[PDB]
DNA sequence: ATCGGATGTATATATCTGACACGTGCCTGGAGACTAGGGAGTAATCCCCTTGGCGGTTAAAACGCGGGGGACAGCGCGTACGTGCGTTTAAGCGGTGCTAGAGCTGTCTACGACCAATTGAGCGGCCTCGGCACCGGGATTCTCGA
DNA sequence: TCGAGAATCCCGGTGCCGAGGCCGCTCAATTGGTCGTAGACAGCTCTAGCACCGCTTAAACGCACGTACGCGCTGTCCCCCGCGTTTTAACCGCCAAGGGGATTACTCCCTAGTCTCCAGGCACGTGTCAGATATATACATCCGAT
């Protein structure tokens, strides 16, 4: 199905998903795709802030759905 | 994650109860961070050799007065021996 | 044979026993003698036309026979002052102040003649309330310069020693009173002792003292703390009484009122403390820092001016700073 | 098990009181430590550090900028005669000297 | 390797002029430029050399900041401002 | 024609203007390989995480303006004003480290 | 109490002939006349750091007697190590 | 006629017969009684165990003589001999006092 | 009665193994007496701010071996780490 | 179980080893000794001592004495730069100094 | 009855005891009358090494027999 | 450069007596053997941090140069400080009483170490934003030429 | 001794990006327990400090000259500051790659904490020798005079 993924900055970017994938795998291939690290990224849509072990269909978020990115300092 | 701690936050707070406007950038706080660990080195260092003059094998509540009329000079001392004398009376009706 | 000190105006002539008692090698019954005479013919100009006549200038205090003739001119001069002001010659009144060079003219004669062990009263160990170092005369010389009191003031010493610190501020301006109190028996001993002879001698010049009241009071009784409150000017002697004693005497200081002046040693804050919140011990939250004279003819132990520090209590400095963070 | 209470309260302090009593147990400066020591101490750090910050920022105050930069420190420490024999081989970080000519390098006219 | 050699020519003659004037001084005569390199060359052989003592102990190979902090306060002069 | 100013002007602007601000005075990357080699003959490979070497930079300051400060009252001690070879050496025994 | 302790004519003691005895050991050859009224201060300082410690460990014990064993370590702390007293 | 040493050769036997001894220099008896009075201004009464005054008078003389070896050196320095007060007042500032 | 010990036993078997027919007087003794005591504070107290550098808790045979060449300067160094090595691989095989 | 070796037997040296390994636990200078260090602190204490002993006892046999003097001691430790930084701070007492004269003080002899 | 007290030098002292009494305060009396310290002495008859709790005739020793006295060093 | 006359300094013999160097019975801290625990070591992974690289910019660094003033070398000049000596004044040895105070020895209540339950202050991490950095005016404020 | 030429603070704009303010947490941290080892302290002992006397002399105190030695100054030259023009590297982003940082279990080998057996270091006393003392020779050194 349809993913899109806002940027804070007014962007979007289109992608191809499985729900049934981790939300840690297409982060990953957020890094492959546009370079921004995994520490780095959160996302979060309508007051939900995710975790990266769970998968998109966990948090309900359905077909042709966007979700909200902002970044955080990644420390150690 | 592992966490670590510093001073950094309680040292904000005695800047409201002297100049209750100003602020200090976060650079300047690792000098106090590093000013206290420096004195409580002097401090508590210097009651652990004077335990063993004494020959005793508790760190009282007394040494730490006898540490600081050695450690800081005459101008500091009859101000700083007050300060915490009037801490402990309120600390034994509690 | 016995040396007769008779009066100027006619009122208690001095009357020293025989012999002379000796106490020391520069203050005895005779080393005032010599500073006697100087004293009443700065007053009374005709006196030392009489002065001069029959009397020799080579005596000292080593010899009763060269002092024999200057209280035989001496006792015959006063009896022909006494015949001069019943006629048509007004005399001298009996209201004025005297300089600042007599009054330490009063306790030498004061001191010297009432107390035998001077040395004694200097019984004085640090860590303890007690201790009465060397404030002397030119200490207290300048406490009545700086600020004026008037009539509603008041002067509490909480540990005047002898009381010579109140004999003086309470012979150049005046107050309600003045007051002196130590506890302990040999320091009040000769402190009430004063009291037989301050009450004689300043009446000997003609010149009027300020009302004192020196006695045998408890200093930390609970009576006399709301009497520093009563009291504008505090003079306590903080020079060494020690930081077990500080605060208890500012646990005394709390109860006063504005305008009121504290005479110590110590600097009771750093010269510049504002309205914050950095005061639960000191009792300088309502007040500032005014510095004494710094001192030219007594020596500390270590070689150091004793300098006083004036405090002039104000709580107009509290009242104009709780509103400040609020405006605008 | 009734209403909590922080030990630094009782003091009326600011300083962690907890956290000092932890530090004294690991640093092997003795076998045992008293209970009413460490209140001590945190006293004595309260009233050392407001020494500093209120001798700083009325140096900072004078030059007219409302934060505290380690410029405004160095020029506050060796101030007071008292606080400098403390100090004496502390070199803050970006600290200066104080303004210092000697008297023969001022021109004689 | 690159073998490095006659580096001493990184503190230059105006670099000890600009800090004669932070210690107010007037006239600098000629023969300081080469005894400074004399005194500066010897204060980092002591530092330095304690620096690599204590991570040599640890076993790491990298020289940490705090390892001259710990190695400068043996000396007698601590610097405050860097994590201490 | 263009003024020349008087010797010891230009100076006495320069100890009004360096006292003045807090900044390093050493040139940064040039510093860097004074370190290194040093630091060459032990152990053959140190890494010098980049803040050390900065923080080793505020240790010369720490001590060449501590020389420079003394060795100026050695100097005016003796009626002259210029700093010498002879001044360092008196100035640095007295403290107590060249044994 | 009344033995009398006001012995303030004190600092004689380090007299005129000692202090040229004493700068004879540094090796000097001519000795100013301005030297005797500086000397005599600087003494009474340094002896004002050293006892001023040596009452604060003697009273810490809550005995009436400086001793011998804690002169040393006073003069340790300020950086002047004295052997040869068992410290 | 009688024997007279020109100045500054007598000084220089001194100098050859003190550095040679290990005797204290002070007297004993006037250094012992300035001890007690500097004791006499912050405590009340005190006994001093005789051993610990035999040891103050040697931290007389390794912060004395001491001074005096530094003190040469600047007095050599200025082309002079005599040493003087602003000698003094330089090489103890030097040293952080 | 309570006994109490130093170390003045122990220096006078060493001065044998280097001039075996000199003494030395009662008075001297008390500079080893106290020299010892001197460094072994030192060196102890060395390897006592080292062990939190490594954030360890047993002070074995190596920290005494990374003080030494710490506080001895480099030319006693190169001896003293001989001394030492040599002695402990005489106590392993043992 | 025969009987009595101590330490300094199983090592080969002089100074008590059993005496020094009680003298950390009861200083407080952490909480798990090791059991191989105070043999190797044993060593040190050896080798220093080693060192300034050899240095007065060369000094003593030429001011014709043979015992060990103070005076002795202090002789032997300033005119030696490998010892005198490590001591640079200590003031032996009775200790004396070295004979040492500044150069322009000697007499000059302008016509001798 | 009577008591003989043996001294190592070759002396003896007669005196007047109860055998019911303990012997720390015969001992006592010994102090007073010769001054030998309490911690210091030690009365032995035929090995048999005196306690203080315990009285003459608790070891039996009879009328106008001796005892050996021996000094030891008092230590703390 | 040659001396004679005057101090002092080492070399010298001879002698005493306080302090070392061996001797000894001795109580206790060494050592041996032992188990029962947890620290440190060994292994192995993952992501920040250093390293070498490269154009561009330009503030900074050498480099010749052309005057003045400060190091400095010489010298007269009057003074403070050393030599030496003739009265003086406590320091030094030693003897004698007094005793407050140090060092133990037990009998001892008050205490902090210790363990394990139930929370809140610290802690991250975001953050909107406003003191603090900048250029072009703008004064006083300066100095070397007459 | 005044009129131009600079560095200079002051005023305003105008950008950015570091502090102050906000939460939702994993956890030290109190609270509430008590067990055992201290330090508190009352006797009590007595060794060492204080004070005081007198006696003896070797160290401290002022004349009395004198000469070296500090100190101004003067004159000479000469080595370093002040600016110019040329000219080499520091510097900033941007560049990309790898070694060694920290963490993560996982054993397993160690060092406390024990018991008993005793030789080591003490505290003893104890007749003797290096070493201080002291009277004498000696050469080593200064210095008036030549």
């Amino acid at each position: 199905m349809q993913i899109f993924v806002k940027t804070l900055t007014g962007k979007t970017i289109t992608l191809e998903v499985e729900p049934s994938d981790t939300i840690e795998n297409v982060k990953a291939k957020i890094q492959d795709k546009e370079g921004i690290p995994p520490d780095q990224q959160r996302l979060i849509f309508a007051g939900k802030q995710l975790e990266d072990g769970r998968t998109l269909s966990d948090y309900n978020i359905q077909k042709e759905s966007t979700l909200h990115l902002v970044l955080r300092l990644r420390g150690c | 994650r592992s966490r670590k701690e510093s001073y950094s936050v309680y040292v904000y707070k005695v800047l409201k109860q002297v100049h209750p406007d100003t602020g200090i950038s976060s650079k300047a706080m690792g000098i106090m961070n590093s000013f206290v660990n420096d004195i409580f080195e002097r401090i508590a260092g210097e009651a652990s050799r004077l335990a063993h003059y004494n020959k005793r094998s508790t760190i009282t509540s007394r040494e730490i007065q006898t540490a600081v009329r050695l450690l800081l000079p005459g101008e500091l001392a009859k101000h700083a021996v007050s300060e915490g004398t009037k801490a402990v009376t309120k600390y034994t009706s509690a | 044979l016995e040396l007769r000190l008779k009066s100027p105006v006619g009122a208690e002539p001095a009357v020293y026993p025989w012999p002379l008692p000796v106490y020391d090698k520069h203050h005895d019954a005779a080393h005032e003698i010599i500073e006697t005479i100087r004293w009443v013919c700065e007053e009374i100009p005709d006196l030392k036309l009489a002065m001069e006549n029959y009397v020799l200038i080579d005596y000292d205090t080593k010899s009763f026979e060269s002092m024999q003739r200057l209280c035989d001119k001496y006792n015959r001069a006063i009896d022909s002052i006494h015949q001069l002001w019943k006629g048509t010659t007004q005399p001298m009144k009996l209201n004025t102040r005297p300089s600042t060079g007599l009054l330490r003219h009063i306790l030498q004669q004061v001191y010297n003649h009432s107390v035998t062990d001077p040395e004694k009263l200097n019984n004085y160990e640090p860590f303890s309330p007690e201790v009465y170092g060397e404030t002397s005369f030119d200490l207290v010389a300048q406490m009545i310069d700086e600020i004026k009191m008037t009539d509603d003031d008041l002067f509490v010493d909480l540990g005047s020693g002898v009381g010579q610190v109140v004999l003086q501020v309470a012979a150049a301006t005046n107050c309600k009173h003045h007051y002196g109190v130590e506890k302990a028996d040999i320091p009040a001993k000769y402190a009430e002792t004063m009291d037989r002879e301050f009450r004689k001698w300043m009446k000997w010049y003609g010149k009027k003292h300020a009302e004192y009241t020196l006695e045998r009071g408890d200093f930390l009784s609970e009576e006399w703390r709301e009497r520093i409150a009563n009291t504008s000017v505090i003079f306590v002697n903080n020079f060494a009484f020690g930081p077990e004693v500080d605060h208890q005497l500012k646990e005394r200081f709390a109860n006063m009122k504005e305008g009121g002046r504290i005479v110590s040693s110590k600097p009771f804050a750093p010269l510049n403390f504002r309205i914050n919140s950095r005061n639960l011990s000191d009792i300088g939250t309502i007040m500032r820092v005014v510095e004494l004279s710094p001192l030219k003819g007594s020596v500390s132990w270590t070689g150091k001016p004793v300098s006083y520090y004036l405090h002039t209590i104000d709580r107009t400095i509290l009242e104009n700073y709780f509103s400040s963070l609020k405006n605008p | 098990r009734a209403k909590a209470k922080t030990r630094s309260s009782r003091a009326g302090l600011q300083f962690p009181v907890g956290r000092v009593h932890r530090l004294l147990r690991k640093g092997n400066y003795s076998e045992r430590v008293g209970a009413g020591a460490p209140v001590y101490l945190a006293a004595v750090l309260e009233y050392l550090t407001a020494e500093i910050l209120e001798l700083a920022g009325n140096a900072a105050r004078d030059n007219k900028k409302t934060r505290i930069i380690p410029r405004h420190l160095q020029l506050a420490i060796r101030n007071d005669e008292e606080l400098n024999k403390l100090l004496g081989r502390v070199t803050i970080a970006q600290g200066g000297v104080l303004p210092n000519i000697q008297a023969v390098l001022l021109p004689k006219k | 390797r690159k073998v490095l050699r006659d580096n001493i020519q990184g503190i230059t003659k105006p670099a000890i002029r600009r800090l004669a004037r932070r210690g107010g001084v007037k006239r600098i005569s000629g023969l300081i430029y080469e005894e400074t390199r004399g005194v500066l060359k010897v204060f980092l052989e002591n530092v330095i050399r304690d620096a690599v003592t204590y991570t040599e102990h640890a076993k790491r190979k990298t020289v940490t900041a705090m390892d001259v902090v710990y190695a400068l306060k043996r000396q007698g002069r601590t610097l405050y401002g860097f994590g201490g | 024609k263009p003024h020349r100013y008087r010797p010891g002007t230009v100076a006495l602007r320069e100890i009004r203007r360096y006292q003045k601000s807090t900044e390093l005075l050493i040139r940064k990357l040039p510093f860097q390989r004074l370190v290194r080699e040093i630091a060459q003959d032990f152990k053959t490979d140190l890494r010098f995480q980049s803040s050390a070497v900065m923080a080793l930079q505020e240790a010369c300051e720490a001590y060449l303006v501590g020389l420079f400060e003394d060795t100026n009252l050695c100097a005016i001690h003796a009626k002259r004003v210029t700093i010498m070879p002879k001044d360092i050496q008196l100035a640095r025994r007295i403290r107590g480290e060249r044994a």
